[PDB]
């Protein structure tokens, strides 16, 4: 039916959707962990750095 | 109809619960992750000044 | 002023239409019951169309009709000529739909 | 989105691989090895395909374009296969099909592609490239892809096939290096510029959340920030209310503001809020609330880091150091009721030098604005203090002042009769 | 009969074309729920100030005594966002003429012991 296909159209736009925040809020959330976790890698390496340098 | 307005919602949140769920488990493995990592790496510097050690020995 | 008066009364009578409505636990998109005749549901899509057309999210603007258990309204409209009869009939009361 | 249908009526049609088992015009080998590695519902078959190297996985279908002279099989064939290649949830997820030995040409396959974009060859190859964002190596050719014209001519001009590429290139620019080297590009400019355009809606969201990719390195944010892009990107803002573009525009101003390599390039946080009325957008957002928690706290640090910005503009000493260097602009300064009534007493500064440059901008400021900004602080100095009005009144302030009731500027006429009625107490 | 149903934005054009119709009428789903729990009150009540600050204004031409016509511009109909900057600009306006009004009334009573000032010598 033409009211069907209409329901089915806007379930496209529903899944346009989904698929929308699915990338956009992934992406955010990856990218704020990953350079929070590359400045939790900086202050290991801090305390590693300081090891290195009293020992040697 | 009205069974999508149910189907969508469920996937929506699921998803949503997945992403953050995952977020939060890699976090926490990946700290100790790069303590490892960061203790390898240091043991290659220590043993490389060893063997500049012995050498001007 | 004396048109921003007129147009401040439109905006606050759009909000208050949107109290009508049904805030969508399925989505951020709105939906609620609307009763019209249906002889001219075409013009009321055609509407829709434009209202959709303004807007570039490209809305398909579903018309979920279906049938139910609630009271049909009366009130066909004759003429500005036979506005008087129609009046003193309604003043004594109305009746069924389709009567 | 035109991609995607033909992915969907390529996985409805059929390629007889069987009958090109004799591929001497489509890569024999892989024709054969088709009966393995074709299910991918089950991970055994990704067991299969680690078992056949990658070397006799597709390794021959690569270079298969140029194999192929008809163009609807190719279309086909390439289309499952990056489409495979593609969905790459937990398929491979190590660059398998690399051929290490082969190496010096994995990147490089891409010359001879790039060509014959309505088969969507570039439109396989702009998620083919994705060896870089979840996978830790790097281009060598970074000039070849990026600087090429594969997609630099279509960021400024199909459309629906620029936002698909656009998403590609947010994925590019999950590293951190090759994001550094864009910002050396001049790329970003033509982003910008297409920003400034009014184009679609789904394109305007994605160069902006590259832009939001942009501001997560101090240094980017460094050599950036001398590109005033802010002001348009509220401008955008306030003139489209979608409730997506805002939360990333917002959190692109949380990010590149709050990185805060120094006191100068906090400077941003003032000449935003100088050059566009940001506030009472915020404010407007805050009164309607949403129930998403993050765009709340968002606006939470942004409202109150600007009040104590506003706080930073709002003080006697670079009111001093503004009438000092003859220069005078409408600004929080100018309204800062703390300065102008906690330190109306500091106006009297020694030997009332701030009066007496007040007193002399009376008569050689031959600009309205400067002079409008100096008969309003005048006349807060009188409605504040009358001693002061006193002092202004041996100055002969007045009699300029009354010339500035009827000094031509219309503005002009506005600020001197206020000033005169703050002067009219006790009179 | 009829679940209408809408984008949000697409909504709000749609309430506007559809009050420019002025045949359809809407039935409220939610009849055990008020605007505050709609998040809608907010906007109400800026109506409210926005209507509040009109009869203001106009109360002020009355006694001005300035013979308003109001006889053209009906079918204007405009919705952008920024009407409530606009009607800040006009909340300026009212603002600077209450204190002009304060003012002058304050002026007046100094040019009345001004007078008599000027009377006795």
């Amino acid at each position: 039916a033409l009211s069907d296909a209409d329901v089915q159209k806007q379930i496209k736009h529903m899944m346009a959707f989904i698929e929308q925040e699915a990338n956009e809020k992934a992406e955010e959330i990856d990218a704020k962990a990953e350079e929070e976790f590359n400045i939790e890698k900086g202050r290991l390496v801090q305390t590693q750095r300081l090891k290195i340098m009293e020992y040697y | 109809s009205q069974t999508q307005g149910i189907q969508q919602l469920l996937q929506a949140e699921k998803r949503a619960a997945e992403k953050v769920a995952d977020a939060r488990k890699r976090k926490a493995r990946r700290l100790k992750q790069a303590k490892e990592e960061a203790q390898m790496e240091v043991e290659q510097y220590r043993r490389e000044r060893e063997q500049e050690f012995q050498s001007k020995q | 002023i004396r048109v921003w008066f007129i147009k401040v009364r439109k905006m606050k009578a759009i909000y208050h239409t949107l109290n009508l409505c049904n805030i969508d636990v399925t989505q951020k998109c709105l939906i609620a019951e609307v009763w019209c005749p249906v002889t001219d549901l075409d013009s009321i899509q055609f509407a829709l169309r434009r209202g959709t057309e303004h807007s570039g999210s490209t809305v398909p603007s579903i018309l979920n009709r279906m049938q139910t258990n609630q009271t049909p309204p009366t009130y066909n409209k004759t003429n500005k000529f036979t506005h008087g009869f129609q009046n003193i009939v309604d003043a004594y009361g109305i009746g069924t739909y389709r009567e | 989105n035109i991609i995607a249908a033909k992915a969907a009526e390529v996985r409805a049609n059929k390629v007889n691989w069987q009958s090109y088992l004799q591929g001497q015009m489509i890569s024999a080998e892989d024709c054969e090895f088709i009966q393995r590695f074709e299910m991918k519902r089950s991970s055994e078959d990704k067991q299969e395909m680690l078992q056949t190297e990658g070397s006799q996985c597709a390794k021959t279908f690569i270079n298969l374009m140029t194999h192929i002279s008809k163009e609807q099989t190719v279309q086909y064939i390439l289309t499952m296969v990056d489409d495979m290649l593609q969905e790459n949830h937990q398929r491979v997820s190590i660059f398998f099909d690399y051929a290490k030995r082969s190496k010096s040409t994995a990147w490089p396959y891409f010359l001879p592609m790039l060509n014959r974009q309505d088969p969507f060859t570039v439109h396989m190859a702009a998620r083919i490239i994705a060896k870089l964002a979840a996978w830790g190596k790097e281009l060598m050719e970074g000039s070849d892809l990026n600087y090429y014209f594969n997609w630099i001519k279509t960021q400024l001009s199909s459309s629906q096939y620029v936002q698909c590429v656009a998403g590609c290139l947010q994925l590019m620019l999950r590293v951190n290096e090759y994001r550094f080297a864009w910002v050396e590009a001049d790329g970003v400019n033509c982003i910008m510029g297409v920003l400034s355009n009014k184009c679609g809606f789904q394109l305007q969201y994605q160069m902006i959340f590259s832009i939001w990719l942009l501001a997560f390195s101090p240094q980017m944010c460094e050599h950036l920030r001398r590109y005033n892009i802010i002001p348009v990107l509220s401008d955008i803002l306030q003139e489209s209310v979608k409730e997506k573009v805002t939360r990333i525009i917002l959190a692109a101003f949380r990010n590149f503001l709050e990185k805060s390599t120094e006191r100068e390039t906090r400077q941003e946080y003032a000449l935003a809020m100088i050059q566009c009325k940001v506030l009472k957008q915020l404010e407007n957002l805050e009164q309607q609330k949403y129930d998403d928690e993050d765009i709340s706290e968002d606006i939470k640090f942004l409202l109150e880091k600007l009040g104590e910005s506003v706080q930073d503009l709002s003080s006697f000493d670079e009111y001093s150091s503004e009438l000092k260097s003859g220069r005078l602009e409408w600004s929080p300064v100018h309204k800062s009721e703390k300065f102008w009534r906690e330190n109306a007493v500091r106006l009297n500064e020694k030997n009332y030098e701030l009066l007496k440059i007040l007193t002399k901008l009376l008569e050689v400021s031959d600009d309205p604005q400067v002079l409008a900004v100096a008969a309003h602080d005048v006349g807060e100095y009188v409605r504040h203090y009358p001693r002061g009005k006193r002092v202004i009144e041996q100055l002969g302030g007045k009699q300029l002042v009354m010339n500035h009731m009827h000094h031509e500027d219309q503005q002009v006429r506005y600020n001197a009769l206020l000033a005169v009625q703050k002067l009219m107490v006790h009179n | 009969l009829a679940q209408l149903f809408l984008q949000s934005e697409a909504a709000y054009c749609c309430v506007s074309e559809l009050g420019e119709l002025g045949k359809v009428q809407f039935r409220d789903l939610n009849p055990d729920v008020n605007v505050f729990q709609r998040k809608f009150v907010n906007e109400v009540r800026r109506c409210e100030e926005m209507d509040r600050k009109l009869r203001f204004v106009e109360k002020e031409i009355r006694k001005a005594n300035i013979p308003i016509m109001d006889t053209g511009e009906n079918p204007e109909v405009p919705f952008p966002r920024d009407m409530i900057d606009l009607e800040a600009n006009f909340e300026k306006i009212e603002n600077e003429l209450k204190e002009i009004n304060t003012n002058q009334e304050a002026l007046k009573r100094n040019f009345l012991e001004l007078t008599e000032l000027k009377f006795i010598l």
